[PDB]
């Protein structure tokens, strides 16, 4: 009823470089998603409310997007502090489900 | 197209000046609404769905037992304590048991013990809740002339192609513009809420088979309550009527489960409407509503056309529907082009005497292809009929006589009008919908009267509405001063038509 | 400053029962939803439940129906997270955080949510394993 | 466990088929005619109790109703 | 314009994004249709009172 895939598995890019992830769930989820960074053993990383909103003090680096059903997420240059596990969750119906994860690497 | 041999259906017009036509939107039927201009359009509710729905009380029925326990107690020492019962998970209940001598209890007489077990349960029944809100319809129109064979079965490309529209609503955006590329805009604004009376309605899942019920009987109902909850080991309530003690003529009480109930509320269930496809999406059958249609923006699409001189062939025994008119497909090559091409009907030919209902208007052929197939319809009259399609010589006619009489159109008209004035009641008014006083005056009066019809004589079963309609004719015979038994003779009648539902 | 701080990580039997607190700093304790959400060490996050600091209102989901409870404590301000009849795929790191506008008490996500929706005070993560 | 509302009660008078009606508008026809059936006497028995009440010769027939209307289902 | 205006003059205040502008009226007894925005790109929505 929750099922929200997050594409891709991984991904592994150079510094500077703009990624892009997408999250299309079952469900109509309008604008009740939200995305998070982090790495092993931290708190994750302020990203995103509401599938297209900056938090404040979050670098402009990072943006969300997304209507419908599936939304995407977007790194505009690549940095040593973007190594994490990227996350996309719904808010609505509340079995609050995550995404399994994105994970990144620099060359 | 889409709205024939789906009887039910119904033509209404509109005193032209001022496109005013308010359909009755129907979600077991439809609607094509004519125009001397603006292109015939018909109209028919697809489905009917709802968003979100809350999670309710819930029920078991289906019961399990196990670990018992009665917990002694002398006639004189208080009564049993069982400290089983301190759970809820446990149900209980405390008997007076007889308890003699050769019994322990030193005493005897009357004593007491209190007999229970665990209460473990499955098959819960999910009984949601939905609100007039984040519900959703969803329609389906359809513009004559072209499209042979218009036929739902590829609806796909029909609402990205011009003859068909797919249409939402929401009772947050009633709007809607149908749009037609070259055909109009089709301005369509409705009551999202007065439809099926909403609010008291609540969305039962039992064993994945759905339902709509109205709230009252489903809090009326008997069983062990999940009660609103959620995760956590359900604490149910009342935990008795399913369960049952039974002692012996004196002594030693059990307990018996009785099973699941299924089928049982399946036959208590006997006035619920089922409903489907649920996921976070939950679909249901018919439910009606208002809809204000407006001819705002309606171009015919080739009133210009010329009349492309091809012979023209049926090819489908053009077979009358219930509603007197009659559908022919007519297929042709030999000329090209977007053609206008004509469609009449006559007693006798060199007049032509162009006679009869043309439901169809500027029937339009698309290309130079070959024996394009041109569905279409009009209505004879109550005689004899020649259908003259192609142009002049190398036409063709056909005999119908519709064999429909006038008086018996009104006699059809009258008892589908009556039925509508039965099953929707008050909104069976502005259905031909000009905004005339009188038509006001009758929304009106239906509405006082039948909301007291209504609350005064709730939700009247069939053989109870029967029966009192019977005696109420006994009665408007036997009182005096007419005034009165007339109203016996009024209200007994009405109840008799109401026992003369769909249900025949 | 707005901040949550669990207890230790604590290892238990299958089959036992664990408490993990939940304590704020920084904001009105009857303010926030706090919600509770798994992580196995490979595996995503999962939310588990939902409490608020207010009334002790609970719910949760049905992979912890009959095993979650979860309790307030007004005083100290804190949260009371006990997980029963542990099973091995217990052995994960449980969140508890701070959300939106918590109002009587519920999750009541109708209305608008964000601005941390419930990601201000994540605090550190509560490491549990289950084992002998 | 009575499942007490028999949900006739609170019929929705909507153009789409209700969920049993086709058993329904016969099945307390059949409820009184199965009980008359098998307690048979009791015919008689509401006979000489309505022909003592009402003294019409045309309610007599109207508390024949009531008698043998009250006994089927709430017996 | 018909009906019960409670909130009078309703004013908004600055240049920022979507500003909540909380408000209430008052409908007639039937079927409502509650207007905002100003002309086409308005929005418009039923209410029915039923009072
Ligand atoms: C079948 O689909 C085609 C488009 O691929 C359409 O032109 C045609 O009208 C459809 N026929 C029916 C009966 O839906």
């Amino acid at each position: 009823d929750i099922q929200l895939t997050q594409s891709p598995s991984s991904l592994s890019a150079s510094v500077g470089d703009r990624v892009t992830f997408t999250c299309q769930a079952s469900q109509d989820i309008r604008k009740y998603l939200n995305w998070y960074q982090q790495k092993p053993g931290k708190a994750p990383k302020l990203l995103i409310y509401d599938a297209s909103n900056l938090k404040t003090g979050v670098p402009s680096r990072f943006s969300g997007s997304g209507s419908g059903t599936d939304f995407t997420f977007t790194i505009s240059s690549l940095q040593p502090e973007d190594v994490a596990t990227y996350y996309c969750q719904q808010f609505d119906d509340l079995p609050i489900t995550f995404g399994q994860g994105t994970r990144l690497q620099i060359k | 197209i889409r709205c024939i041999g789906v009887s039910n259906r119904d033509f209404v017009e509109g005193m032209s000046g001022g496109t005013w036509v308010d359909v009755v939107l129907e979600h077991g039927g439809c609607v094509t609404v004519m125009a001397q201009d603006k292109p015939t359009v018909d109209i028919e509710l697809v489905t009917t769905t709802v968003s979100n729905m809350a999670e309710v009380r819930s029920y078991c029925y289906e019961a399990s037992i196990s670990d018992m326990a009665s917990d002694s107690r002398c006639p004189t020492q208080g009564e049993a304590y069982l400290d089983k019962q301190s759970d809820t998970q446990y149900v209980c209940k405390r008997t007076l048991v007889d308890r003699g001598w050769g019994n322990g209890c030193g005493l005897f007489g009357k004593g007491s013990l209190v007999t229970c077990a665990k209460f473990a349960c499955s098959k819960k029944m999910t009984g949601k809740s939905i609100q007039p809100e984040n519900l959703e319809y969803r329609i389906m129109l359809s513009v004559h002339g072209s499209q042979h064979s218009g036929m739902i079965v590829n609806d796909t490309g029909h609402e990205t192609d011009e003859n068909r529209a797919k249409v939402e609503i929401t009772p947050n955006s009633p709007r809607a513009e149908a749009t037609l590329g070259g055909f109009g805009s089709l301005g369509l604004d409705c009551e999202p809420r007065t439809g099926l009376d909403f609010s008291d309605l609540y969305y039962l899942t039992m064993n994945n088979k759905h339902w709509l019920v109205h709230k009252e009987w489903f809090h009326d109902i008997p069983l062990p309550w999940h009660a609103g909850a959620d995760t956590g080991t359900p604490h149910w309530n009342n935990k008795e009527a399913l369960v049952e003690f039974k002692d012996a003529h004196a002594k030693r009480q059990t307990v018996v489960v009785l099973g699941s109930q299924e089928g049982a509320v399946h036959t208590a269930l006997a006035g619920a409407l089922e409903a489907e496809m649920d996921g976070a999406k939950g679909r249901l059958s018919s439910g009606h509503l208002k809809c204000r249609l407006k001819m705002d923006k309606l171009r015919l699409k080739g009133v210009s056309y010329s009349l492309c001189t091809a012979a023209f062939t049926f090819t489908k025994i053009p077979a009358e529907t219930l509603h007197g008119t009659v559908t022919v497909e007519v297929q042709y090559a030999g000329t090209d082009g977007p053609c206008k091409v004509p469609a009449q009907m006559a007693v006798d030919m060199q007049t032509l005497t162009p006679v009869g209902r043309l439901i169809t208007a500027n029937p339009v052929i698309t290309e130079s292809t070959e024996n394009s197939k041109m569905m279409l319809e009009l209505d004879p009259p109550f005689g004899d009929s020649y259908i003259v399609i192609g142009v002049g010589e190398k036409k063709i006619t056909h005999h119908w006589h519709r064999s429909g009489s006038t008086i018996g159109k009104a006699f059809e008209a009258t008892v589908r009008g009556a039925k509508r004035m039965a099953v929707l009641g008050d909104t069976a008014w502005d259905f031909g919908s000009v905004g005339g006083a009188l038509n006001s005056l009758g929304k009106g009066i239906h509405q006082i009267f039948g909301a007291a019809f209504k609350s005064l004589f709730g939700g009247m079963s069939w053989f109870s509405q029967i029966l009192i309609g019977t005696l109420l004719m006994w009665l408007g015979l036997n009182t005096k001063n007419g005034s009165i038994s007339l109203m016996c003779l009024a209200l007994g009648g009405v109840l008799i038509f109401l026992s003369t539902a769909v249900s025949a | 400053e707005v901040q949550l701080v669990q207890s230790g990580p604590d290892v238990e039997k299958p089959g036992a029962s664990v408490k993990v607190s939940c304590k704020a700093s920084g904001y009105t304790f009857t303010s926030n939803y706090i919600h509770w959400v798994r992580q196995a060490p490979g595996q995503g996050l999962e939310w588990m439940g939902v409490i608020n600091p207010r009334g002790g209102s609970t719910a949760s989901a049905q992979k912890f129906q009959g095993r979650i409870t979860m309790t307030r404590d007004t005083s100290t301000s804190t949260v009371y997270m006990e997980l029963s009849s542990l099973r091995s795929d217990d052995t994960a790191v449980y969140y508890c955080a701070r959300g939106g506008r918590a109002l009587f008490y519920d999750s009541y996500t109708t209305p608008r949510d964000g601005g941390s929706w419930w990601f201000d005070p994540w605090g550190q993560g509560s490491l549990v394993t289950v084992s002998s | 466990a009575v499942t007490l509302p028999s949900h006739s009660t609170r019929k929705l008078q909507t153009r789409s088929q209700t969920w049993l009606e086709s058993r329904e508008y016969t099945k307390h026809l059949i409820r009184v005619e199965n009980w008359i059936f098998r307690n048979p006497g009791f015919a008689l028995a509401a006979a000489a109790i309505a022909w003592l009440l009402g003294s019409s010769t045309s309610q007599k027939v109207i508390y024949l109703v009531m008698i043998l209307l009250i006994a089927p289902a709430y017996s």
